[PDB]
């Protein structure tokens, strides 16, 4: 019987040499978790020793954070550097706070 | 400027009083005015505003100064020794021996 | 076409390119080197070469290549009527005018087209 | 160790296989190409020594003028992959996975696919 | 419509879905349709770019425009109608039906999670300010640059 | 006029023994920034004979 | 009313336009035919060649000889002081007015324009500020406190 | 467009591809650009304080995107860490921050990309790159740090420091 | 002979990846420690297949 | 909610003094000299010899068909013939740099 | 006002090329307008 | 199970490799992460809920060669090894996320048919060594 509910097919194989778990979907679209993201953000402000990350509020503005241009631009380009992805200029331009960014992080499926 | 048609010489002589040193740039309409104009802006810092070119021309690479200045001193300020601690050359302050 | 005395020949001449070896490092053992920073860089004129391995080339005579593979394969298929001339008849002496119209032929078209020159 | 006739043909068969075994690189299969024609020549001259025939050692000439005519078409077509986008390693012209290559990946080129 | 005797005419604007699409060349572009045309054919309209549309919306009989799809369907004739939906509006829309599954499988351009075929979306009034974008295509053969 | 062409001084003197400026206008100085505009489309051996062609001497040029 | 006048306006262009092609002659018109029906057969190539010979490129070997003075010595014209005086020298976009909020994003941010203003204009005057060079020890040890 | 920082002038990734089989792309904002930079055109006029902290900011920042290159290129990524060496740069930009005069800031801008340019092309030597570069008050990282001065003048004024040490050689 | 126009230009697209230059460029430099660059001249030639295709000439080398 | 003329929903404007009030003035105007639509579609004119469906306008000419899309990339080339203020990070550039 | 006569913008060139030269040399021959040429 | 705690890369090292472990899961720990603390008490909690995985805990600021072995590019890390070969990795601190991960890679684990006799534990370095040997070798001996 031709079950409607088994689509798989040849091209439907997902099978890497790269990744020993299996992929879920032969598109590989992953995202990166809010806790790696909150673990590189954590490593990328611990570059920068200006500012304290035991008490961390992710929503707070980055010159409250104690960061003006010279550091937030810097701040994201670390982090742009560890990611290894581009903000638009609109984004870099309009990132508020931490969370925000890690927001926009998570969003992005080319992000690695 | 030389007129060949009428041959002739014309000199235009204009006066800047900006602390900005900011005029327009004839790169756009002389040819020739592009590697002038840059030498000009490198050596007494008039700013071709709307210039084809910013590149500098003659100035040392990794130097900030306009030499051909009535403040500048005729040895400089910056002189490249050889820094076996770097085994390569390296640029202190320039100590120059005095007539 | 050669034979084993070749073999040997290029044996002896292996031998005589160890002794010239051998007379390197002699010549060598009366220098003494001390390692610098661009001691073994790059030499591109006094400054730092900007490429490794990324030196790629346009490859502007493919054409050129091409016609000259399809002549050599044309000058080895007339060789051998030549190499036996001395026997030629009528049919030998058609055969090989039509294989010289052929060749003539083919160096005109491409010169037609202006194919024998480099292009952008 | 093996008789000639035996060994040639036994080589030209390997030959045959190795030219799919190996990656899916245009240039590598016209290598293997032109070492597959030699290797016939090869075997055209070999022959004609067992049999004593003139008809079989004319093989070479014509077999060499068809080796430089596939040969010449190959270099066109590797020279004509630069325009059309297309990567000398096939493989990576296909979206289908594949186990023989150790970093294939591909993906949308996008930035998010849900936007908020 | 329950329009009245001596109601006047009400204009297309109050009928109109917005539709903000990706497309490209990254560039975000406002594309409006109207309530029942297929997403095909609202791009074909407002010329949009991205979508080669090779099959130009499929079969015309028992297309899978009709609601519900027929049995004896036959689904996507290409695979160039690809257009990836926003989260709400790929919830809202649900699962692809078997035939619109084993044609989006058979694509030589990667596709995404939220792929759905344009030829294949019905303007529904819940598509309101929906969000899509439209990666390139691919194009199949000879007469497809013709 | 110089054997590369007109070789100019522009001296402004405001009356000391030194002239308060004196630029120097070497045609090889014009002769360099046309150089690009002339090797447009040579190839390596014809750009090197159009350098050799242009008459532009370093120290002139440099000052 | 500027609607109005700007459609006026165009239906005098367009009558403009229909007046220079409703006096065609029959030679003319044929010539027309013509140039449609061989612009119905012409290749991109055909194409490029006529839009070439509109440029004065050159036509044939013996021309291309000396292209360069045609095509690369040809020098540009130098640009309009009405286009330098201009207002405003950001790059073109999309006016993301109407579109969705998540696509608003996207565009510049103009609050940053308005704070800057606000900062700028409270700063007039900033004295100097002097990063010191007194000596200190490293905040990052870790380039001397390494181990492996 | 036709410029040096222009989308077109990225090297491919592959000899016959620019990217992949399905979608084109390079890498020039990160690295250096495919071909060189022939002309470098000033930048626009800006007539407002706002414009031009704007070009700074677009300016740092750009530079920022590329101290990874230009250290690994160097080999000098042991004097400083790409964050370090970030740091030192808006040290440097906050040095002059006190400049108001719009003209002035788009010529040290334009002499700054050309700085970057030179030093993205490697037409300059490292050992002087490294000065803008370096730590302002804190010793390279790429050699041992003595706190001899910091030990004997330990709490000792600014004053008191400079007239220990002298200003001038001792001996002429 | 004939026309041979578009064997000699290469002209490049808005976004054209085929009409773009297609090949790693030789970025060769005729620096200061040539034979033919006069030895006060570094000119940075964008060369493709042995032809220039952009000049930048760094000068000043010598400039005293 | 309720609809303006066009079929976008009606949204209050930008401050007056709002640099994003002049930002949008002056991308209309920009918009009237490459004939683009208020939601920058290339719209319709005047025909114009050899240059195919493209058409002439009141304020200018357009850079593609009717009812089209205006490139962004296009009409920064053709208002800057070579200027770059800037390597201006849009959405076209984050792709590529993704891709890579 | 009448009229001005066309003038191309192909014309006001410094050298005429083939083409160039057909289309100013309408009417007329080579000889007839510039001379005989000798070699 | 319970989390074992080693201090010393050697040690660790031999540990892991002298039981031979199905499923092994590694916690990296450093002080400069100020979020190792729940890590910690996460996979202490953990630990025992899955006996399945052998749970050992290693601080890398005590063993600096245990972040070059693990090629730990930070941390707090939970690294899932399977039978010596890594399986998957979590990067960040979330305790439903590594439980989620935890039941997927024994579910995978437990789906495999290992062939007789090639089901034997291998030193995590082994991957790499391999991979070097068959790619970057020769990939560096036609460089340099
Ligand atoms: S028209 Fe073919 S996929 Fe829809």
């Amino acid at each position: 019987f031709q079950d409607n509910q088994d689509r798989s097919r040849v091209e439907t194989n997902s099978a890497t040499w790269a990744h020993n778990l299996p992929k879920e979907n032969k598109f590989n679209t992953e995202t990166l978790e809010k806790q790696e993201v909150e673990s590189r953000i954590l490593k990328v402000l611990s570059n920068f020793e200006q500012v304290n990350l035991k008490n961390l509020r992710w929503e707070q503005n980055f010159k409250k954070l104690g960061l003006d241009s010279l550091d937030q631009t810097a701040l994201l380009a670390s982090i742009e550097h560890e990611f290894t992805i581009l903000f638009p200029d609109g984004v870099f331009e309009g990132f508020e706070n931490l969370e925000q960014v890690v927001n926009y992080i998570l969003k992005n499926i080319n992000a690695v | 400027y030389y007129n060949y048609f009428l041959k002739s010489k014309l000199t235009l002589f204009i006066i800047l009083n900006n602390l900005n040193k900011s005029i327009d740039s004839i790169d756009r309409i002389f040819a020739n005015a592009n590697w002038l104009e840059r030498e000009t802006s490198e050596m007494y810092g008039i700013n071709y505003k709307w210039k084809i070119d910013t590149r500098k021309l003659l100035l040392d690479y990794s130097k900030i100064e306009n030499p051909m200045l009535k403040e500048f001193q005729s040895e400089g300020t910056q002189d490249a020794f050889y820094n076996i601690f770097e085994n390569q050359v390296v640029v202190l302050k320039n100590e120059t021996v005095e007539l | 076409m050669g034979d084993a005395v070749v073999i040997h020949l290029i044996q002896n001449v292996l031998i005589f390119g160890i002794i010239f070896w051998l007379l390197t490092w002699g010549a060598e053992y009366f220098y003494t080197v001390k390692q610098q920073l661009t001691k073994k860089q790059f030499y591109e004129c006094g400054f730092k070469s900007i490429s490794e391995l990324n030196i790629q080339i346009n490859f502007n005579f493919f054409m050129l290549a091409v016609f000259l593979i399809l002549y050599d394969v044309e000058f080895t298929f007339l060789f051998p009527v030549l190499f036996n001339f001395s026997m030629f008849s009528t049919t030998e002496l058609f055969l090989a005018f039509f294989f010289i119209f052929l060749i003539l032929v083919s160096l005109l078209y491409d010169w037609l087209n202006n194919v024998l020159s480099w292009s952008a | 160790m093996l008789t000639w006739i035996s060994f040639w043909s036994l080589i030209f068969w390997l030959i045959l296989i190795i030219l799919v075994l190996k990656p899916k690189n245009f240039i590598s299969i016209l290598f293997m190409s032109e070492l597959t024609w030699l290797a016939l020549y090869c075997l055209s001259l070999l022959f004609g020594a067992i049999y004593c025939d003139i008809t079989l050692l004319s093989i070479s000439f014509f077999i060499l003028g068809v080796a430089g005519l596939e040969f010449s078409f190959g270099i066109l077509i590797a020279i004509l992959y630069k325009n059309l986008n297309e990567s000398l390693n096939t493989d990576l012209n296909n979206n289908n996975n594949n186990q023989n290559i150790f970093d294939k990946n591909f993906k949308t080129p996008l930035e998010k696919i849900n936007w908020q | 419509h329950h329009h009245h005797a001596g109601d006047q005419a009400d204009r297309v604007a109050d009928k109109i879905i917005w539709i903000n699409i990706q497309n490209r060349i990254g560039q975000f572009e406002r594309i409006s349709a109207f309530e029942g045309e297929s997403l095909l054919e609202a791009l074909q309209r407002n010329k949009v770019a991205g979508i080669v549309a090779t099959c130009e919306g499929g079969e015309d009989i028992n297309t899978m425009l009709e609601k519900p799809i027929d049995p004896v369907t036959y689904g996507p004739f290409c695979s160039s109608c690809q257009v990836v939906v926003s989260n709400p509006w790929r919830n809202k829309m649900g699962n692809l039906h078997y035939l619109e599954e084993r044609n989006l499988v058979r694509s030589s351009y990667p596709t995404t999670e939220n792929s759905r075929l344009a030829c294949c979306i019905l303007v529904e009034k819940w598509m309101n300010e929906m969000i899509i974008s439209i990666p390139q295509n691919p194009n199949s053969v000879y007469e497809d640059n013709m | 006029e110089s054997p590369k062409g007109e070789f100019g001084v522009s001296m402004l003197s405001d009356g000391s023994n030194k002239p308060y400026k004196c630029k120097v206008r070497s045609p090889a100085l014009h002769h360099l920034q046309v150089l690009p505009k002339i090797g447009k489309g040579h190839f390596l051996a014809d750009l090197v004979a159009l350098v050799g062609t242009v008459d532009i001497v370093f120290g002139e040029i440099d000052r | 009313r500027q609607v109005l006048q700007e459609h006026h306006q165009e239906c005098v262009q367009l009558a403009r336009i229909h007046a220079e092609e409703t006096e065609k002659s029959f030679r003319e018109v044929l010539n027309d035919f013509d140039r449609i029906t061989a612009e119905a057969e012409y290749d991109h190539e055909s194409l490029a060649l006529q839009k070439m010979r509109d440029l004065g490129f050159p036509m044939e070997g013996e021309e291309e000889e000396y292209i360069e003075q045609r095509v690369f010595m040809r020098e540009q014209l130098p640009p309009l002081e009405s286009e330098f005086w201009k207002k405003n020298y950001d790059p073109y976009e999309q006016d993301l007015f109407h579109f969705p909020d998540s696509f608003k994003a996207y565009q510049q941010q103009y609050k940053r324009y308005d704070e800057a203003k606000k900062y700028f204009e409270e700063n007039p005057n900033v004295e100097a500020t002097i990063i010191d060079r007194e000596f200190k020890e490293p905040t990052n040890k870790k380039p001397w406190t390494r181990k492996y | 467009m036709n410029h040096y920082w222009g989308s077109s002038n990225t090297i491919p990734a592959s000899s016959t591809q620019n990217n992949n089989y399905f979608s084109g792309g390079g890498n020039n904002v990160t690295i250096r650009g495919n071909e060189i930079m022939e002309r470098l055109p000033s930048q626009t006029p800006s007539q407002n304080m706002v414009q031009a902290s704007m070009k700074t900011l677009r300016f740092y920042r750009k530079f920022c995107r590329l101290i990874p290159f230009i250290l690994r290129i160097h080999n000098i990524g042991t004097k400083f860490t790409a964050q370090q060496a970030m740091i030192n740069f808006g040290n440097y930009i906050r040095e002059r921050n006190h400049y108001r005069d719009p003209g002035l800031i788009d010529h040290r801008i334009q002499l700054g990309y050309e700085l970057l340019y030179e030093a993205e092309m490697h037409f300059s030597q490292h050992t002087i790159l490294m000065q803008y570069l370096s730590p302002y008050n804190t010793p390279l990282s790429d050699r041992g740090y003595s706190y001899l001065e910091k030990v004997k003048y330990g709490n000792k004024s600014k004053f008191l420091q400079g007239f220990y040490k002298g200003n001038k050689p001792t001996e002429f | 002979m004939n026309r041979s126009i578009f064997q000699l230009w290469k002209p490049e697209s808005p976004r054209s990846n085929v009409n773009s230059k297609q090949i790693k460029t030789m970025n060769v430099n005729f620096g200061p420690q040539h034979p033919a660059a006069h030895g006060v001249l570094r000119l940075i030639l964008q060369l493709n297949g042995e032809i220039a295709e952009r000049f930048d000439p760094h000068i000043g080398l010598l400039h005293r | 909610r309720r609809r303006s003329v066009d079929g976008n929903a009606i949204r209050q404007p930008h401050k007056v003094g709002t640099y994003a009030a002049e930002k949008q003035r002056l991308l209309a105007e920009e918009r009237a000299k490459f004939n683009v639509d208020h939601l920058g579609r290339y719209k319709g004119g005047l025909p114009v010899k050899g240059k195919g469906s493209i058409r002439k306008g009141i304020h200018g000419e357009g850079f593609g068909a009717p009812s089209h899309a205006h490139d962004a990339l296009i009409h920064q080339i053709k208002q800057s013939k070579d200027t770059m203020d800037y390597q201006n990070i849009t959405n076209e550039v984050a792709q590529n740099f993704a891709n890579h | 006002s009448p009229a001005p006569p066309t003038i191309g913008q192909v014309e006001l060139e410094p050298f005429k090329f083939n083409h160039e030269r057909d289309q100013l040399i309408y009417g007329y021959t080579m000889e007839e307008l510039y001379g005989k040429k000798f070699g | 199970s319970r989390v074992r705690s080693f201090n010393d890369f050697k040690a660790a090292k031999t540990y892991i490799d002298t039981l031979k472990p199905k499923l092994a899961c590694l916690y990296f720990r450093a002080d400069w992460n100020p979020l190792c603390e729940q890590a910690d008490k996460d996979f202490d909690k953990l630990s025992d809920t899955h006996l399945e995985y052998e749970f050992v805990k290693i601080d890398i600021d005590k063993a600096p060669q245990a972040k070059g072995y693990f090629a730990v590019r930070c941390e707090p890390e939970f690294l899932l090894l399977c039978l010596g070969q890594e399986m998957t990795r979590q990067t960040g601190q979330n305790q439903r996320n590594l439980e989620h991960r935890l039941f997927k890679v024994q579910e995978y684990v437990k789906g495999l048919n290992f062939p007789a006799g090639m089901d034997t534990y291998e030193e995590f370095h082994e991957q790499y060594m391999a991979e070097h040997t068959q790619l970057d070798k020769e990939i560096n001996e036609w460089a340099r």
